[PDB]
Formats: structure tokens, C-alpha cells, sequence
């Protein structure tokens, strides 16, 4: 937990300064994107795409004072600039996929997401009410697209490529 | 540190930078000789610590030292409740010698006075969104607990405190965490957390209150 949680090239990944691709390691062809879930007009529901790579970047943000991240902080994860809070990660019950990730307009203070090693990269691991338990986000496939969700025990591994490129 | 200026060169001598790879990511306080007080949030297996500092470079700054350190204690009650009892102590390899440029400073024993004006220094982010090339200095006021618990609560615990929030927009950063907060000659906190963006009128950052553990560290240090 104490680990640094690094990109692909070896750097700290910052504390909201620095946007950053969440880059599947066994899906690099695929990308971050908003899509339809339920019966909603809007897209509100975050899926792996295989029509966009690298996909929306991510700001990874903590209340505490230091400019990098570890494995142990509770995060809020966000698509979008640091100066914008649409585009905040939670986790919401959503039939049929589960416990769907879903952008929503407001942030706590601290977020229930930590950023934790797994094989090759990291895993996204929701906290249920900040506690000590954890759930890990993999892909629920429904409706022709593949949603991130709750599937604990077969996460969605990733490697961060700091978003340079834009 | 947001709206502050360069501190005076080696006017807070206890100051700590704590480096990974020849980066700063947070400070700490030398307390003793052979021991630096930083965030608990700042916990590494070991450190790269610099003291007598002014700018980060120490190849151009005489009479500063780079010192390791293996050993550190975390507050036994660090994170419970979350993000309270934020400190640590960080044992050096050996003691330093001290000087006009590194010194040890004194904590306060009283708790923070609501209204006080007091000073925060660290090498964190400016207002640009950049790093200084110096340690920057700005003076913060402590709010009552009242104020702290209304904008805080259910994170808001006693072993922390809240400051600033001024209209002045003066205010810590990322990368200020684990430097110190001195109130009327004394050390009274460390830079610990706050609601994001920094320097926000009516936003207090939030510190950890070193009153409440005087005895945690005396103990620690004599242990
Ligand atoms: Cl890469
Ligand atoms: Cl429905």
C-alpha cells in the first residue's frame, strides 16, 4: 500500500495536475468512453470502447497535500480538467449490468476508489462506504458494449500512460 | 504555498525535504537531532531527506546535508478516523550536527488559538500551478473549531485543525504535506489536507494538531 503507483514510464502518477490513459494491458486497442445504460437519453455509464484508443483520460485526486499517489489513498477518479467536477467516478446499482461506474456532477472529499497492483499493472478497486473492504472493476458485458462494473475477483488490469499526447 | 512569497533564506531552519529520485514530494520538521516529524501520509520504507535547504539543489546550497533515513513510525492511530492522526516520526541514520542553517524547533504544548496568525513554508505548488525554485512562506490564520467542524464534518477530528481560507487567498499545496505550520514561535502543525482547489476564500486547509501528541512523541524519540 505504501507503494508509489507509477506510469508507464516509471514516474509518479500526480495528485490531480496530470491527466493519464487507463490503458487495459491485454486490451490497448480499446479506450475509456461514455455510453448508454438503462433507459437514460444521456451517456452516463463509463465502457471500454474498442472504437477509441487511447480512450478519455483520468485525473486521480486526494484532499492530502502531496503531489503523488499511493496504492493505499482513497481516490476520486474524474474524467474531464482539474477545474471541472462533471465527469466524477461512482459506483451506482444499475439492473442488469450490477454496480455499475457511472460520471456524476459532485465529489466527496475523499472518493471510494484506490488504485492497487495487479499482474502486470493495477487494478481499480471500489471501497463500499470508505471501508476496509474492497470490489474489484472489471467488464460486465450487456447490450453489445462492455461496461465497467463490480466483478470481484476478475478485475480489469491497466497500465496509466500519462496523456502527453494532448 | 499559494499567494506566498520566498522565505527569507534559511529562516526556517528545521525545515525537511523529503526526495524520491531527486524529486521533492513532501517535508517534515527536524524535532531532534536525529529525528524529522513529517505526515503519516508521507510514510516510505526509507527516505532521502534534506535539510539546510533554500533552493532544492544541494551541490549550490553550503551547509546543507543529505541524509538517509530506514527507520519511521507512523501514530498508531494514523487514518482512524480517515485522514486523522497524521503524523510520523522519521528516525535519522545519525544525528546531525546543528547549525545556523539546520536546528532543531520546539513544539507547542498549548492547542492552536482560533484567530492567531501563524506560518506555513514548504516547496509545493504556487497559484501558476508551478514549483518554486525557493522554500516559499506565507502566514495563515487558524479558524475556530466551530468553522473547522461546520466545513469538515464527519472528517473533522481533533487531532487536526483548520487555517486560512482568507480572502487574502493565502493558503498550503500539493507538495507543501508534512512541512510545518509555527504559531507564535513554536511549532504547532503540519501541512496535512483541504478541499480541492487550494486557496479558495472561505476554505480553510486543514493541519495536523501537534498538541495532542506531545507525549506519543516524546515517548517515540526516547524509546
Ligand atoms: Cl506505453
Ligand atoms: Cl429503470
Amino acid at each position: 500500500g505504501s507503494s508509489v503507483v507509477v506510469d508507464t514510464n516509471g514516474q509518479p502518477v500526480s495528485n490531480g495536475a496530470d491527466a493519464y490513459y487507463l490503458v487495459p494491458v491485454s486490451h490497448g486497442h480499446a479506450g475509456l468512453a461514455l455510453a448508454k445504460i438503462g433507459n437514460e437519453a444521456e451517456p452516463r455509464a463509463v465502457v471500454l470502447d474498442p472504437h477509441h484508443r487511447p480512450g478519455l483520460p483520468v485525473r486521480f485526486e486526494s484532499p492530502l497535500d502531496i503531489n503523488i499517489i499511493k496504492e493505499s489513498y482513497f481516490l476520486n477518479i474524474k474524467f474531464g480538467p482539474s477545474s471541472s467536477d462533471s465527469g466524477v467516478w461512482d459506483v451506482i446499482q444499475q439492473d442488469p449490468i450490477g454496480l455499475a461506474v457511472k460520471v456524476t456532477d459532485t465529489k466527496s472529499l475523499l472518493g471510494p476508489f484506490k488504485v492497487e497492483k495487479e499482474g502486470e499493472g493495477y487494478k481499480i478497486v471500489y471501497y463500499p462506504e470508505r471501508g476496509q473492504t474492497g470490489l474489484d472493476i472489471g467488464l460486465v458485458h450487456r447490450n453489445d458494449k462492455y461496461y465497467l462494473a463490480v466483478k470481484d475477483g476478475e478485475p480489469c488490469v491497466f497500465k496509466i500512460r500519462k496523456a502527453t499526447d494532448e | 504555498i499559494i499567494n506566498g512569497e520566498d522565505c527569507s533564506p534559511h529562516s526556517q531552519p528545521w525545515q525537511a525535504a523529503l526526495v524520491m529520485e531527486n524529486e521533492l514530494f513532501c517535508s517534515g520538521v527536524l524535532v531532534h537531532p536525529q529525528w524529522v516529524l513529517s505526515a503519516a501520509h508521507c510514510f516510505q520504507n526509507s527516505y532521502t531527506i534534506g535539510l539546510g535547504l533554500h533552493s532544492l539543489e544541494a551541490d549550490q546550497e553550503p551547509g546543507s546535508q543529505m541524509v538517509e533515513a530506514s527507520l519511521s513510525v507512523r501514530h498508531p492511530e494514523y487514518n482512524r478516523p480517515l485522514l486523522a492522526n497524521d503524523l510520523m516520526l522519521i528516525k535519522l541514520d545519525e544525528s546531525v550536527s546543528e547549525s545556523d542553517t539546520i536546528r532543531s524547533i520546539s513544539i507547542a504544548s498549548q492547542c492552536p488559538t482560533a484567530g492567531n496568525s501563524c506560518l506555513v513554508s514548504g516547496w509545493g505548488l504556487l497559484a501558476n500551478g508551478r514549483m518554486p525554485t525557493v522554500l516559499q512562506c506565507v502566514n495563515v490564520s487558524v479558524v475556530s473549531e466551530e468553522v473547522c467542524s461546520k466545513l469538515y464534518d464527519p472528517l473533522y477530528h481533533p487531532s487536526m485543525f483548520c487555517a486560512g481560507g482568507g480572502q487574502d487567498q493565502k493558503d498550503s499545496c500539493n507538495g507543501d504535506s508534512g512541512g510545518p505550520l509555527i504559531c507564535n514561535g513554536y511549532l504547532q502543525g503540519l501541512v496535512s489536507f483541504g478541499k480541492a482547489p487550494c486557496g479558495q476564500v472561505g476554505v480553510p486547509g486543514v493541519y495536523t494538531n501537534l498538541c495532542k501528541f506531545t507525549e506519543w512523541i516524546e515517548k517515540t524519540v526516547q524509546a
